[PDB]
Formats: structure tokens, C-alpha cells, sequence
């Protein structure tokens, strides 16, 4: 199984 | 149900007025059941909502919520470098030492992901460097070579 990374981003841009 | 996906949009684009709009004490701490069933938090951290953060919180969101993949919203504040975001958590009582179901750590994130002012935060609140995930891997394993300064905190030295 993947490890899906978590709900998000870094730049809001 | 769509007053549910509703709040959930509104967290992730920080729309602060309809979160207070659609936040009840039952909605609060719902699910993306589509997704990886983040709650309203993960959503605002994960986005670096820190107004809608602030607000769920205060009305009774659980920092301590695992979604789908057992990531708390400190994960997602910590990997995607949202440092106000990770304080308040941790202020709010946010587990530091926290483990994922591949027994990640918001440590392996943060240090994975070049962030030194939060692996700083987390160590200050007594964040392991020698945590191993499931692949056998701490968070000093998993620092881009680039980033010797992160290297050298975790390591102690």
C-alpha cells in the first residue's frame, strides 16, 4: 500500500 | 452528507465565515469519507488555515484525530512547513511523538521535507530523532544531504 501524503501544500501561492 | 463537504471545502480554502456558518458541535470533527477522511483541522492545517485553526479548535476540534493513513493535523502542518499552525497544535495539546500507521512521526516529516524551525519546535517539546518508521528509517534518516544545518540538530551535535 502507498503512503498517501497528508491533506495540504506548502505554498498557499 | 453536503453541509459536511461544505465545511470541509470551506477549511481547506480558509473561508473562515462559512466554516462559523456550517461548524455544529456534530460537524466539527466530520470526515472527507472520499478522501483520506481528513477532518475540518487536517484540511486548515494541511492549507495553513490559521484563522479557521484557530476557530475549530476553540469549537471543539480534536487534535488528536487520525485520518485514514493515522496522520494527526500535526503531520500536516509539519510537512508542508506550517509553523504557527504546529505551535498552536502542540499548544493545544498535539502529541509530538505521534506515529502514522507507517510509524511516521511529524519529526520524519519536518526533517524529510527541509523544515528546521519546526524539528527545532518538535525537539523542544521532545519530538525522538531516533524514532524508526516501519522502514527502519529515523527523521536524521530521512534529511536531504543539502540540509546539514537540520542534519546537525537532530543530531544533537
Amino acid at each position: 500500500l502507498q503512503r498517501s501524503p497528508p491533506d495540504g501544500q506548502s505554498f498557499r501561492s | 452528507s453536503e453541509a459536511d463537504r461544505q465545511l470541509l471545502e470551506a477549511a481547506k480554502a480558509g473561508d473562515v465565515e462559512t466554516v462559523k456558518k456550517l461548524c455544529t458541535v456534530q460537524s466539527v470533527n466530520c470526515r472527507d469519507i472520499e478522501g483520506r477522511q481528513s477532518t475540518p483541522l487536517h484540511f486548515a492545517a494541511g492549507y495553513n488555515r490559521v484563522s479557521v485553526v484557530e476557530y475549530l479548535l476553540q469549537h471543539g476540534a480534536d487534535v488528536h484525530a487520525k485520518d485514514k493513513g493515522g496522520l494527526v493535523p500535526l503531520h500536516n502542518a509539519c510537512s508542508y512547513g506550517h509553523y504557527e499552525v504546529a505551535e498552536l497544535l502542540v499548544k493545544h495539546g498535539a502529541v509530538v511523538n505521534v506515529a502514522d500507521l507507517w510509524k511516521f512521526t511529524p519529526l520524519h516529516e519536518a526533517a524529510a521535507k527541509g523544515k528546521y524551525e519546526i524539528c527545532k519546535l518538535l525537539l523542544q517539546h521532545g519530538a525522538d530523532p531516533t524514532k524508526k518508521n516501519r522502514d527502519g528509517n529515523t527523521p536524521l534518516d530521512l534529511v536531504k544531504d543539502g540540509d546539514t544545518d537540520i542534519q546537525d540538530l537532530l543530531r544533537g551535535d
